[PDB]
């Protein structure tokens, strides 16, 4: 469920 | 007392000594030594060391007096040096806190003269390298505090400090090479910079440094400079007093106003011993008449603006009067009394419009030269003391607390020459040599209910304002990933900025693991996930953070063995 | 050969606003006056008046470090115009590069300011190093100061007299 790079 | 420490963080900071060390390291050594011997003095539990940067608020004030030192010693080693020289709004700043501080306390006694016995005695170091002031809009040559103030109340004093704030400047002026010439001096050097002549104003000898020597120098100077006192203006009033017939008529002698004549100097306030709060009995007059009618009073000096009127006269003395004698700071005041050599008398002191019909006033007090002839003394009495002592002496002698109507009315007459806010004090001083009866309880000359209104509703929004800037202190710096606009997807976007504080987590997140460490950390999770043990991890490297203690490991472990 | 013919040349020039020739000449009119800015640059010649003929031009030819340094060159430093010229993101010179070049330390300051308020940590980094060179402190004997004044004088002319003609 992780879409992207985690800080942005 | 309480000790703040206003700290640039310019980049001119960022320059470095012959020692290979930066300006702004060697000022938090300078601190740490300091506050090393502030816990060498045994008043170290009374001192409360704060800490204020030049940086924008909420972010100006680091160390709230809440705070404890572990955070302090955090935020004052990890400062980093990224602000400008905004000297006037750092100072205004940390001069609004702590003028919002004396007044949510209240011992502000405004229209009520001023108690030397409320103090908050604070002094506030400023360390900067004496470099240009800088501003977003350019360079400033002069050192403009600023005039607006969102602080409500502070027009009641002309000056944003007050008489018991000392402010020091420290100068770093260390060389860039090693200086070849040896320094002989025995003492401090003033600086020549925009800071000094506030310093001067506000009762401060700012200090510029060249080597680590006189560097200590120069702070075991504001160790011993580390008292609590009364920051006084001081101006002769009346013609000079008569030179020593036992000296020759200097016809050398300068016409004009000597700096004993009109010095500002600091009287020490010594605490009682037994009790450790300092203890008074007459506030001094105010610099204008107390009216019940005004809506309004006038705004006060920061320091008392006094007039001593050198004329020699008897210090009368009666028993079982309670008076506040306090000792003065060596002065060319006090050089020139103890060079007269004259304990047997005294000069009178006396405050500028302190009577309805009299701009000098009646005498308040007097200046005189201790008995062994080391120091002055400041003795202060009620106000219009030549009148009310005999008063007093033919009461407690000849009437024996028992008044006839000519003195019941030659007191009433005192009394009305005597300003409003004294009868509380002189009630007190008069049920102590034992006529409470003397004065009745039914008259209190109090302020006008606009006034004290007024004041109330300013102590309710200075408990906002100092909950809010108790809610403010200690927020860090928060790092934006803001739009940037550019000219030469729809004009909202932003390239990210790296961040130090990420810390990614590439056990739960796959979008970490670069490329270059792919297959080992597939590896890595693989056996993480079919190892599968009672504790699973989400950190490879989870070593530690700043520091390994003895003692907590030793307190999370368990040790079963007394062996008594 | 003539540095007045050449100041009359390159004024001009700087009236028929082209700006790339003002500084041509103006370069060619130090190169003439000093062997080759081997020696500081009489200020007979570099006056105030054109330095801030070559100031204005270098604004509208959009070199913003260049007319910073320029600024530095002059007798009283134009720090408000140093800073107007270091507000604009539009810039032409290479900032990264004459920030050897600089030798004041307020400039210096303001640039740290500018580039921790907009997020340019590696050129903040560049700018943080150059003012903790040991060569320049605001506190020397002034000797050594106006000593690294002049050699940055010399290597900057000699690298705008390297990039112009």
């Amino acid at each position: 469920t992780s879409p992207s790079y985690s800080p942005t | 007392p309480i000790l703040l420490f206003l700290i640039d963080t310019s980049a001119s900071m960022n320059q470095r000594s012959h020692l290979g060390t930066t300006y702004l390291d060697t000022a938090k050594g300078a601190v740490e030594t300091f506050m090393k011997l502030r816990a060498r003095d045994p008043a170290s539990r009374g001192d409360r060391y704060m800490l204020v940067t030049f940086e924008e608020p909420p972010y100006a004030i680091k160390a709230g007096w809440k705070e404890n030192h572990a955070t302090f010693m955090n935020e004052l080693k990890n400062l980093q040096a990224e602000g400008l020289t905004t000297l006037g709004q750092s100072l205004r700043t940390a001069f609004d806190l702590l003028n919002l501080n004396r007044l949510v306390t209240g011992i502000d006694n405004y229209g009520q003269g001023r108690n030397p016995f409320f103090l908050e005695p604070a002094i506030i170091i400023t360390i900067t390298d004496g470099s240009k002031l800088t501003t977003t809009s350019g360079v400033q040559d002069e050192l403009h505090l600023p005039l607006n103030s969102p602080l409500p109340g502070s027009e009641l004093t002309k000056e944003p400090f007050r008489w018991d704030q000392r402010l020091f400047a420290l100068v770093l002026r260390l060389p860039g090479t090693m200086s070849v010439e040896s320094e002989q001096l025995t003492g401090v050097p003033l600086d020549d910079s925009a800071i000094t002549p506030m310093c001067e104003v506000t009762g401060g000898r700012s200090y510029s440094v060249c080597s680590p020597r006189m560097l200590n120098q120069c702070l075991e100077s504001l160790v011993q400079k580390v008292q609590s006192g009364v920051v006084i203006n001081f101006e002769k009033a009346g013609p000079d007093p008569s030179p020593v017939e036992d000296g020759q008529p200097d016809i050398s002698r300068p016409f004009g106003s000597q700096p004993w004549h009109s010095c500002h100097k600091l009287i020490y306030v010594r605490p009682n011993p037994k009790t450790g709060v300092p203890i008074g009995h007459w506030p001094v007059p105010e610099s204008f008449w107390p009216d019940q009618n005004s809506p309004t009073l006038p705004p006060r000096t920061s320091h008392p603006v006094v007039k001593f009127s050198c004329t020699d006269c008897e210090p009368m003395v009666i028993d079982k009067l309670p008076f506040d004698k306090y000792e003065l700071e060596p002065s060319p005041l006090t050089q020139f009394i103890l060079e007269r050599k004259s304990p047997q008398t005294c000069w009178q002191v006396y405050v500028s419009n302190s009577a309805k019909y009299s701009e000098l006033g009646h005498p308040f007090g007097y200046l005189k030269a201790s008995t062994a002839l080391n120091c002055v003394n400041l003795f202060v009495m009620p106000y219009n003391y030549p009148v009310l002592l005999p008063l007093l002496d033919d009461l407690f002698k000849v009437h024996k607390a028992k008044p006839t109507l000519k003195w019941r009315q030659s007191f009433e007459s005192y009394l009305k020459t005597m300003p409003p806010y004294y009868l509380g004090p002189l009630k007190k001083a008069v049920r102590m040599m034992g006529a409470p009866n003397l004065i009745a309880d039914s008259m209190e000359y109090g302020l006008s209910y606009s006034v004290i209104s007024y004041l109330k509703k300013l102590s309710q929004q200075a408990k906002i304002e100092s909950d809010r800037v108790i809610g403010s202190v200690g927020k860090k710096v928060v790092q934006e990933t803001g739009i940037k606009v550019r000219s030469r997807e729809y004009t909202g976007f932003q390239v990210a900025l790296l961040n130090k504080d990420l810390k990614p987590q590439t056990f739960r997140n796959a979008y970490d693991i670069p490329r270059r460490n792919l297959l080992d950390h597939l590896t890595r999770m693989r056996s993480n996930l079919l190892k599968s043990t009672r504790r699973f991890l989400k950190g490879q490297d989870e070593d530690q953070v700043h520091s390994v203690p003895i003692a907590q490991m030793g307190n999370y472990q368990e040790y079963l063995k007394q062996v008594p | 050969n003539n540095h007045s013919w050449l100041i009359i040349q390159a004024d001009i020039y700087f009236a028929t606003n082209q700006y790339s020739a003002a500084l041509h000449y103006y370069l060619q009119a130090g190169a003439v006056c000093s062997d080759f800015f081997n020696k500081a640059v009489p200020p007979d010649v570099y006056t105030d008046q054109v330095i801030k003929r070559m100031i204005k031009c270098c604004s509208l030819l959009n070199c913003h470090t260049q007319v910073a340094i320029l600024c530095q060159f002059l007798r009283e430093i134009d720090y408000k115009t140093a800073f107007k010229s270091l507000q604009e993101q539009n810039s032409h010179d290479a900032m990264d590069s004459y920030y050897d070049y600089i030798w004041d330390v307020t400039i210096l300051e303001y640039l740290t300011y500018l580039h921790h308020k907009r997020g340019e940590t590696d050129k903040r980094q560049i700018a943080i190093k150059a003012i903790g060179q040991t060569e320049l402190n605001a506190s020397n004997p002034e000797e050594v100061l106006q000593l690294a004044a002049q050699r940055r004088k010399k290597k900057f002319l000699q690298a705008m007299a390297k990039l112009y003609f």
